Formats: structure tokens, C-alpha cells, sequence
């Protein structure tokens, strides 16, 4: 039997039905949460409140991603596990989050940033939960190629493109922080390694 | 009127075509809308006209529009425009609207030298990917036929015009070019006319 | 970069993980869209068929308004 | 540009333009088809296809929502023969004049309506049956056809009469397949009569 919270910010709400052997729990992060976010600010216009349902419960994945630890079984892990799931389930129809958060800028008003957020929250929360990304998605340009409906080719550029492309390593390491993470860092020490040898 | 009149009394009137201009968005609309036309012609000069033609189209993607595409090498008012260069340029923007037809005209005679815009293989020569035309205007070629009421004697003097490949047809600006002139109308628009005395 | 291009002509990231048939796009080949064709009545009357002359229901040739 | 091929004078218009149009056939047949004719896929009319977009006894039941173009889509079928000119054609023809078609005016679709599809996989013996609600109980109203081989009968039905008994209209429509643009023209000869 399942008791309903009802995840809310003024105007727009999520009914979130929490399995009662861990209400105690979720009722707690329900108070913690709500008084964290901002307040309303009519239509939703200011850069730390959520626009839409789906953003909301993208902020809570956020806040209680940050509460786990990453190898200590902690008291708030069925809870994660359980606010994916209807995340999952709701918003996430099988589709992948980056369709989800295309589907926000066309059909509503979010925009890029407040998007990007929603984005990493759904990507920390999966790893935090130990439940990775190891199921071969079934992205329908692949299906594709391996059929033989498709052939693909990988190009990357160099300079002249941008001012600052190091504001795409910026928005890259905030963004996949935990898949990209440990790339990123065993950079740094070869690059730091290559200068002190050279 | 004339028009929205004579089709609501269910007069063949199959299409309009508009010479010598693009109409307005909210005229066009007026057109497409209110008379009882299965498709609307519209001939632009330049590539800002085939610009307020996909616009017309963009509106009313259910609509048939026939862009009736002629260079300035063709007869009668005409342009100062290359046949082909503003077509390479905008080919691409007009295929994005399935409601246009696109038509090549100004220059065509016989099957043989309509055939490569038919096919595509036309914008192969200036190394573009092929590029094909839903149909063709002879306008000049139709005008020796037996039941046009041309004059005899112009007809005769129609023949004995020789012409000019694509490349030299804007000589006609200077001086005679295939036995053809260029000559300012009342309003100052350029005219195609057969250089008699 | 995550984008939405108005024009549609090329795709952003959503195109790669997208398991709808909204992650297949293909872009127009304009030889094969507009390929030229031939078609016959039951009268046997062969015609060129193009985007034009399939609406009118007669070849793709007109006369324009001299 | 086009005074180099201005040449032949008095030469008939149908003998020009047939000239060309036959001039593409030749070179599009060689070309694509390899010079066989049988190779080019027949059709009964060419035209009346906006550039823009198998089943036997079939049934439409239309409610409040049914959008128009699926509607008449599924009534005109797959296979290019009458029935698809029927209910897809914009207008047909009276004498030279351009009417709205009929045939489309009466099948529009609105919460009641019953369509009934019978040999639909045989142009010549197929029949669509329009059925409505008639004082409760639903009887046919509409009832499109072949009777001669290039005749279109559109049995109107009323059922409310003096005795009973139902009566029926017969407007009837000749299909030419060579006028592709408007095949379906009404016969006017004892319309008013009829
Ligand atoms: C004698 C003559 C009269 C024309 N009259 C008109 C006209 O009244 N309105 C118009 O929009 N275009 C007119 N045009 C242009 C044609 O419609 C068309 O653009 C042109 O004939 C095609 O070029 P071509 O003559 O080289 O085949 C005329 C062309 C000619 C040769």
C-alpha cells in the first residue's frame, strides 16, 4: 500500500505514490526540498524554479543524489530507486532523456540551462543508484545500421569554429560529470605528466 | 472579381497565373482562400520574389502553388537575372515546401534541350548535385504555330531571327543578338523585341 | 550541442538516443524524390509523370500567357 | 534564347507540343525503362494527386472527432478505379462547368453515419451503402455503383414516404478515364425528369 506526496512548487505538482514501509523517509525529504527551491514567480521565468512537472521531480533526483553516498548503503536508497522509476514511467515513455528534454524547449518555455540541469539530474541519480547505463539502448538509428537501412560516419573538427570552446568542456564536465568525470581527470594528470618530462 | 464570379458559377477556370510581381501575403491569401482555384501561378524575378513565394506557400501548405521560374533571357519583359545561378541558390529552400511545383522556362524548344533540367543532370555542369524540374513554359517557341493569329509576314520574320546560345543573350542590352534587342517600355521595364527597323 | 533547428535540415543529440522512427530522419536525395517517371491510362496514353503533371492530369508542358 | 529553335512556320500547336512531350517519352524510356513499354506501370486516370501527401468487405463507422481526409481516404481505397475519382476528385462536371462534388458532400462524416463496403477488392461489382438512424432503427440512405461499364448510379433513398415503402433517386454520372483532371461528370439528360 502506497500513501500519496504530492512533490509541489506553487502553481504546478507531481503525486508521487511513496510505498508506506518508507514514508517515514520521503515525508523527510519532501520538508528538506520544499523549502530549498525558491518561491513562484508567475509563468515560471526565473533560473532556479522549475517550468513543468517533469523539472520538478528532475530538482528532487538532484537533491537526493547529493544525500547518497556512493558505496555506503545509506538510509535514503529506496527512496532514489522509487522516484526514478516514476520518473521513469511518466515522463521517460522508453524514450531517452535528451527526447524528453527536446520535447520541454519546443512544446513549453524552459530553456537551455534550466534543461542541461533536468539532464544531469536524471544521469547522476542512475549512477548513485547503482543502476548503470549497461542495457544496449534500442536508438533507432542503430537498429538501422545494423539492419543496413543506414551507414554512419564520425567527423570531428578543430579550430576556427569558436571564441571559447572551452565553455563546451565547462558545460561537458557540470553536465556528464559521472560518465565523463574520470576521462577528464586522467587528462589533467597526462597533460601535467607531459609538461614536467618535456 | 471577374474571376470569383465566373468560378462561382463553375466556369473552368482551372488557375490564375500573376505576371510581373509576387503579390502580398494577405493579397495571395485572398487569392488562394476566397476564389475557386485548384492552384495559383506566381513568375519572380529575383531570389528575394522566390523568397515571398515560399512564404505565400509556408502559409498554405495544403494549397498547390506553381513557381513558374524564367530567366531574363527570355522574351517580352524580362528580368536582368542568369536562368540557372538563382536557381542553384534557392532550389534547395523551395523543395523544402511540398506544395511547390517548380517550373524552368525562358530559352526551351524541343525535347532535347529541356531534357537535362527534366532528369536534374542540368546543375551537374556547375558541380551541384542533380537538381530536377517539374515542368517547362514555352513562351517564343509556340509563336510560329498555325492557329496563333501572328501576322503571316511576322511569322517569316520570327524564322528568320537565328538566335543565340545561353552565353550571348545579354548582348541584347548593346546592340541586335540573334537578329533581337533589348528596349525600355513605358515604365522603364526592359522588353525582349525582335530588332526591326 | 542539445538544440532544436527550425528548418530541420541536420539534427542535434536527441537524433542519436530518439527510439521512436523520430531518430531515423533521412534527408531529402533529390534524384530519387524527383526522379522523372512514365505512367499509362487504360486508353494506353503514355505521360511524363512529375509532381506537376499528377495534379493536372496532362503533360508538364504549358503554354504560358503571352 | 528560344529564336534558335523558331524555325518550322505554321507548324500545328498540337504538333509541336506532342513533339516534345513524345521527344522526353523516347529519351525517359530509353534511359530508365530500356526501351520496353511494358515495363511503364499502368494506371486507369492520371491526375488529381495534391503534391503534398487491401481489404474486401469493409465497415466506417464515423463519431463527432473522424477527421475528413482519413475519412474519405478509406472509403476511395488503395486501387485507382471510380470509386477513388468518387470520393477524392474536388469537383466533377456538368455540362463544362465545375460543380463541388456531390458523392463527397453527402458522405461527409458526422456522428451516425454508417458506411458499408461490398466487393471492395473488384471495381466492377464493388458497392458502397451509406446507412443513418431513420426513427431509431438505422436504414441505408446512399448507395454509390457501377451499372454500365462507364456509369456511376447514386441511388438517394428516402425512407419517411406516404405507404411505407422506401423511394429512391437515381442520379446518375458518366466516368471518362481520359479527362484524368475530372473523370466523373453528371449525366444532365432527364435530371430533372428523373
Ligand atoms: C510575345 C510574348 C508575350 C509575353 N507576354 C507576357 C504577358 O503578357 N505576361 C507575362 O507575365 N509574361 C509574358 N511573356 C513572358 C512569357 O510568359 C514567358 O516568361 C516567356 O515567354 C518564356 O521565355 P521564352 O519566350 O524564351 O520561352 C511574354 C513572352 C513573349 C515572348
Amino acid at each position: 500500500s502506497t500513501r500519496p506526496l504530492t512533490l509541489s512548487h506553487g502553481s504546478l505538482e507531481h503525486v508521487l505514490l511513496v510505498p508506506t514501509a518508507s514514508f517515514f523517509i520521503a515525508s523527510q525529504l519532501q520538508e528538506q526540498f520544499n523549502k530549498i527551491l525558491p518561491e513562484p514567480t508567475e509563468g515560471f521565468a526565473a533560473d532556479d524554479e522549475p517550468t513543468t512537472p517533469a523539472e520538478l521531480v528532475g530538482k528532487f533526483l538532484g537533491y537526493v543524489s547529493s544525500l547518497v553516498e556512493p558505496s555506503k548503503v545509506g538510509q535514503f536508497d529506496q527512496v532514489l530507486n522509487l522516484c526514478l522509476t516514476e520518473f521513469e514511467n511518466c515522463y521517460l515513455e522508453g524514450n531517452d532523456i535528451h527526447a524528453l528534454a527536446a520535447k520541454l524547449l519546443q512544446e513549453n518555455d524552459t530553456t537551455l540551462v534550466k534543461t542541461k540541469e533536468l539532464i544531469k539530474n536524471y544521469i547522476t541519480a542512475r549512477i548513485m543508484a547503482k543502476r548503470p547505463f549497461d542495457k544496449k539502448s534500442n536508438s533507432a538509428l542503430f537498429r538501422a545500421v545494423g539492419e543496413g537501412n543506414a551507414q554512419l560516419v564520425a567527423i570531428f573538427g578543430g579550430q576556427g569554429n569558436t571564441d571559447d570552446y572551452f565553455e563546451e568542456l565547462r558545460d561537458l564536465y557540470q553536465t556528464y560529470h559521472v560518465l565523463v568525470g574520470d576521462l577528464i581527470k586522467f587528462s589533467a594528470e597526462t597533460l601535467s605528466e607531459l609538461i614536467r618530462t618535456t | 472579381p471577374l474571376i470569383k464570379e465566373l468560378r462561382s458559377k463553375g466556369y473552368p477556370i482551372q488557375f490564375l497565373t500573376i505576371g510581373a510581381g509576387v503579390p502580398s501575403l494577405e493579397v495571395a491569401s485572398e487569392y488562394i482562400e476566397t476564389l475557386g482555384l485548384k492552384y495559383l501561378g506566381l513568375k519572380p524575378g529575383s531570389i528575394d520574389a522566390i523568397s515571398q513565394v515560399i512564404n505565400i506557400a509556408k502559409a498554405h501548405p495544403n494549397f498547390p502553388i506553381a513557381l513558374q521560374w524564367t530567366g531574363g533571357r527570355g522574351g517580352g519583359h524580362h528580368s536582368f537575372e542568369d536562368a540557372h545561378t538563382p536557381m542553384l541558390q534557392m532550389y534547395s529552400k523551395i523543395r523544402r515546401h511540398p506544395n511547390i511545383m517548380l517550373i524552368f522556362g525562358s530559352g526551351f524548344g524541343s525535347a532535347d534541350d529541356t531534357y537535362p533540367y527534366l532528369t536534374g543532370e542540368w546543375s551537374t555542369k556547375f558541380d551541384y548535385p542533380p537538381m530536377p524540374f517539374d515542368g517547362f513554359l514555352f513562351g517564343s517557341r509556340v509563336m510560329i504555330a498555325k492557329e496563333v493569329k501572328t501576322s503571316p509576314d511576322a511569322k517569316k520574320c520570327i524564322a528568320a531571327c537565328t538566335g543565340v546560345p545561353d552565353d550571348k543573350w545579354e548582348q541584347t542590352y548593346k546592340k541586335p543578338t540573334g537578329g533581337i534587342v533589348t528596349v525600355r517600355s513605358e515604365m522603364g521595364e526592359p522588353i525582349h523585341k525582335i530588332a526591326t527597323r | 550541442t542539445l538544440d532544436i533547428n527550425p528548418d530541420d535540415d541536420y539534427g542535434f543529440k536527441q537524433e542519436i538516443f530518439d527510439v521512436t522512427s523520430n531518430g531515423l530522419k533521412k534527408n531529402p536525395n533529390w534524384l530519387e524524390e524527383y526522379h522523372p517517371k512514365l505512367i499509362k491510362n487504360k486508353s494506353g496514353k503514355i505521360f511524363v509523370e512529375t509532381k506537376f503533371s499528377k495534379l493536372i492530369g496532362r503533360p508538364p508542358l504549358l503554354v504560358p500567357g503571352m | 534564347v528560344a529564336a534558335q529553335f523558331t524555325k518550322v512556320i505554321d507548324e500545328p500547336i498540337k504538333s509541336i507540343m506532342d513533339g516534345i512531350h513524345d521527344g522526353h517519352i523516347k529519351k525517359l524510356l530509353h534511359q530508365y525503362y530500356g526501351d520496353d513499354e511494358s515495363k511503364i506501370p499502368a494506371v486507369e486516370y492520371f491526375g488529381g494527386e495534391s503534391p503534398v501527401d487491401s481489404e474486401d468487405s469493409a465497415v466506417f463507422k464515423a463519431t463527432s472527432s473522424t477527421d475528413e481526409e482519413s475519412w474519405f481516404k478509406a472509403l476511395a481505397g488503395s486501387e485507382i478505379n471510380w470509386r477513388h475519382a468518387s470520393f477524392l476528385c474536388s469537383f466533377i462536371t456538368q455540362d463544362k462547368m465545375f460543380v463541388s462534388n456531390p458523392i463527397r458532400k453527402v458522405f461527409k462524416p458526422s456522428q451516425g453515419m454508417v458506411v458499408e463496403i461490398s466487393n471492395g477488392n473488384t471495381s466492377s461489382k464493388t458497392v458502397v451503402t451509406l446507412s443513418e438512424p431513420v426513427q431509431g432503427e438505422l436504414k441505408p440512405t446512399v448507395i454509390l455503383k457501377l451499372l454500365k461499364e462507364n456509369i456511376i448510379q447514386m441511388e438517394m433513398i428516402e425512407n419517411r414516404t406516404m405507404d411505407g415503402k422506401p423511394v429512391s433517386l437515381p442520379l446518375l454520372y458518366n466516368f471518362n478515364p481520359d479527362n484524368g483532371f475530372a473523370p466523373i461528370s453528371e449525366v444532365m439528360e432527364d435530371r430533372n425528369q428523373r
